[PDB]
RNA sequence: CCAUAGGUUAAUGAGGCGAACCGGGGGAACUGAAACAUCUAAGUACCCCGAGGAAAAGAAAUCAACCGAGAUUCCCCCAG
RNA sequence: UUUUGUAUAAUGGGUCAGCGACUUAUAUUCUGUAGCAAGGUUAACCGAAUAGGGGAGCCGAAGGGAAACCGAGUCUUAACU
RNA sequence: AGGACCGAACCGACUAAUGUCGAAAAAUUAGCGGAUGACUUGUGGCUGGGGGUGAAAGGCCAAUCAAACCGGGAGAUAGCU
RNA sequence: UGUAACGGGGCUAAACCAUGCACCGAAGCUGCGGCAGCGACGCUUAUGCGUUGUUGGGUAGGGGAGCGUUCUGUAAGCCUG
RNA sequence: GUUUAUUAAAAACACAGCACUGUGCAAACACGAAAGUGGACGUAUACGGUGUGACGCCUGCCCGGUGCCGGGAGGUUAAU
RNA sequence: AAUUCCUUGUCGGGUAAGUUCCGACCUGCACGAAUGGCGUAAUGAUGGCCAGGCUGUCUCCACCCGAGACUCAGUGAAAUUGAACUCGCUGUGAAGAUGCAGUGUACCCGCGGCAAGACGGAAAGACCCCGUAAACCUUUACUAUAGCUUGACACUGAACA
RNA sequence: CUUUAAUGUUUGAUGUUCUAACGUUGACCCGUAAUCCGGGUUGCGGACAGUGUCUGGUGGGUAGUUUGACUGGGGCGGUCUCCUCCUAAAGAGUAACGGAGGAGCACGAAGGUUGGCUAAUCCUGGUCGGACAUCAGGAGGUUAGUGCAAUGGCAUAAGCCAGCUUGACUGCGAGCGUGACGGCGCGAGCAGGUGCGAAAGCAGGUCAUAGUGAUCCGGUGGUUCUGAAUGGAAGGGCCAUC
């Protein structure tokens, strides 16, 4: 007979690129993600694609803050 | 007989001072108004031919 | 397709132009935007043309 | 551009070949073992419309027409012409 | 009617062969384009005519760059 | 030989002797090597001629730019941190 | 009289067997069809390659035919063996 | 097609499970002799070694080092009735 | 009667007849760059083409489509 | 039905029995009127069917006569061929074994026969797919072109309406 | 516009007459012993026909050619780029003619900013008024919304509303992300010029992720950058674009 599926897309290569304590030079993408699964914290910016880019050549560190426990991404400064 | 140059590659590449090649980027001839001006700034200057497709350029223009 | 493309021409002395789109058969009044003119280095009014 | 192949269109799909618009009334798509496919299409002329019968192959067929059949309101007569108005958008028509 | 046309007679010349080169008249397709039609192959193969020991071109209605060079042909560069 | 894999019942060869398949030309790039070295080398041609003349040229010492133009800088830009 | 009839020569080729490294690159044997005609035959002409000829089968054109043979382009091209 | 569902004879342990030591068994490992690559080294050298460390299956494929054949110079030399 | 010389002799091809159609003669048409020939030393009771296939009884409706024939008002349209 | 799928349609004839033949019906998948429809005497090396006569076609083969085959003398081929000291079997295996495993059987070597196997011989499968293969053929495929056809200029001028 | 007439009208459209080009495959005469040819007369055609060049039409009569790939053999049917989820084995990636759906846009506000606001659906009470309109209160909690499929996200709202607005701005861009490459994505900061806000600040489009096509050829605008003797120009180039 016939089929109606067989269609997908270029896998977007998302996820975290730089993990925990791992020195990142300013402007380095850390998390490439759909929505704000991981939120931007200290010294880390958020782009127009919810890519949290580093902003200060330092470390990383994820956390949980407020009263929603949203992994948060900060940048220890070394 | 001496090697003839591919004449179309002669008009699209130019040798730089350390063996590399410069080429004009390829998206900036038409439907431009749907492109953002961030793409229409980065496509405007000259690029360098990558390390992968550098051997294909050398073979098709030996004198330049 | 329907939303055709227009050409905002600068009201300064030069001929710099922005190009954009406009659905003409819903909102047919012309665009009178105020954009940056890089020849004058000022921020003069632009106006729709074809 | 809206090009059509003859194995595609069902009925009412307005096509445009040989300088005249055509409506398709019906089309029977057949293809037999050891032959190719053809569609014996029962068309309809649109400008002088009586009927026309074409038996297209599987390839090719025609461009479409700008062929809108919308509701118009007869409201006026003058000399020859007859003017009309849309009750949805109020565009002129002569 | 003159005259031409034709016929006659004499004189002189050509005719055919020949491997390549050489000038002219005509002139492919396979192929390559990773298909193909523009294009290429290629004015090539091939065909025909014509001469010579060589032949054709050859004494600027040529170039040049404002300074100049001085017919034509051929080899090496310019120059893939 | 070809293949994922052949004793294969897949190919090929009756045997013997002889012949039988990466060449040649000219450009081009890298490797070795020899010469000379910010220089290196001539092509036709001339030549009592694989000598010697001949430097016409060619590549290299400077790049940037589409180009004019500028020059250890240049382009981009109204200007570059 | 007759594209009349039966039937030898002459012309043909319906069936069967044999033959199918044959006696023969299509024949033999036993029967079979036409046999005064749109017949058959000898000699010599004529028509030619996308052309001839064809009571038409794409049959025939020197044991070759959906485009002969020979020579040349030519060592065409072969992503295949 | 023939026993044809231990490989077979045959087995009531020569079957199964447990536990125990023996032995067989490879081109593995060790022994003994030779060979080659590569890396270190010491002290030597135009490079070798009591050395020492290791390494050495191979198709497509890349790298290295050779043998032999015909012919040219060395060669009117040398070998040869 | 003819046919696939060399696996098919038939219901295929041909046929007398039939009808449509072209052709007024320097004919239509065929062969040929052209001259010229065939048609034909014929001339519409003649020739070419196409379909059908003795004879008997017959041959119905459809001009939308496609071809053909005729018409020229109008629209479109080449070189110039 | 030279046409009918279903289907060996259903009915009748013929036969002890008939998917064929003949008649008929009509539910004509999908006849049909000069790409002719339906009849048609004659004719056919034409297609189907039935009957008489006739028989080795057959039940079911028997015997005889000749030419080979067989032996002998003479001459003397061929396709074929990796090499062979070239068994059965059951299993394994590039999946159908003379060759491997287990096992059985078999003294060495001819001759006359028969062909089940050697995936026997002959023909680089014709079917099937594939090649950006080839040829012819078709047409409302694409692009051209001969021929036909239209008009303008040329050969080509003079008078009026 | 629509008729009428005068003139120079641009002229074509045809339609008789004529003979001298031209035709004659009409008779006669000569070359000439020749149903060829040539000339000479004469008759009939006659500026027609015919031919050359250019040109529109028709043109399988003829020639060169094309006629896709995947595919559980091939044809047929389906499919071919992009986005979302699963398969996908907790980094990324991952196939099948595997299981499901979507895109070939929309918007000058649906973008920017500042200021505020909080849903869905039931429940009761209430004029017409019902299962359901508007009003009021409660329960409820984001089961709502998000220009559009799915997933992730969203209360500081990215959801709803209002004012002012054009940053849907030009030149750059450290640094990474992701592709074999062409490319694609993110981006603090820098200069110029603006918007909104008292200000701190935010703003180089939109909640993110589809909404798309390389070159060549050519079109338009700008810029003396080149401009075949020179001066211009043409044509190229660059820039904006189609
Ligand atoms: O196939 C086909 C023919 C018939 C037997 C095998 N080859």
């Amino acid at each position: 007979g016939s089929t109606r599926n067989g269609r997908d897309s270029e896998a977007k290569r998302l996820g975290v690129k730089r993990f925990g304590g791992e020195s990142v030079l300013a402007g380095s993408i850390i998390v490439r993600q759909r929505g704000t699964k991981f939120h931007a914290g200290a010294n880390v910016g958020c782009g127009r694609d919810h890519t949290l880019f580093a902003k200060a050549d330092g470390k990383v560190k994820f956390e949980v803050k407020g009263p929603k426990n949203r992994k948060f991404i900060s940048i220890e400064a070394e | 007989p001496k090697i003839k140059t591919v004449r179309g590659a002669a008009k699209r590449f130019k040798k730089t001072g350390k063996g590399g090649f410069k080429h004009k980027h390829a998206n900036l001839r038409h439907i431009l108004t749907k492109k953002a001006t961030k793409r229409k700034r980065h496509l405007r200057p000259k690029a360098m031919v990558s390390k992968g497709d550098l051997g294909l350029v050398i073979a098709c223009l030996p004198y330049a | 397709g329907i939303r055709e493309k227009i050409k905002l021409v600068s009201s300064a002395g030069t001929g710099h132009f922005y190009t954009t789109t406009k659905n003409k058969r819903t909102k047919p009044e012309k665009l009178e935007l105020k954009k940056f003119d890089p020849v004058v280095r000022q921020h003069v009014i632009y106006k729709e043309a074809k | 551009m809206a090009t059509y192949y003859s194995n595609d269109f069902r009925a009412g799909l307005k096509i445009m070949l040989d300088g005249e618009p055509y409506a398709v009334e019906a089309s029977e798509f057949v293809k037999p073992g050891k032959g190719q496919a053809f569609a014996r299409v029962k068309l309809r002329r649109l400008l002088t419309g009586t009927r026309v019968e074409k038996t297209f192959k599987s390839t090719d067929s025609a461009e479409g027409a700008d062929v809108v059949d919308m509701n118009l309101t007869y409201l006026y007569n003058d000399g020859e012409f007859w003017h009309f108005m849309n009750n949805e958008t109020f565009e002129q028509l002569s």
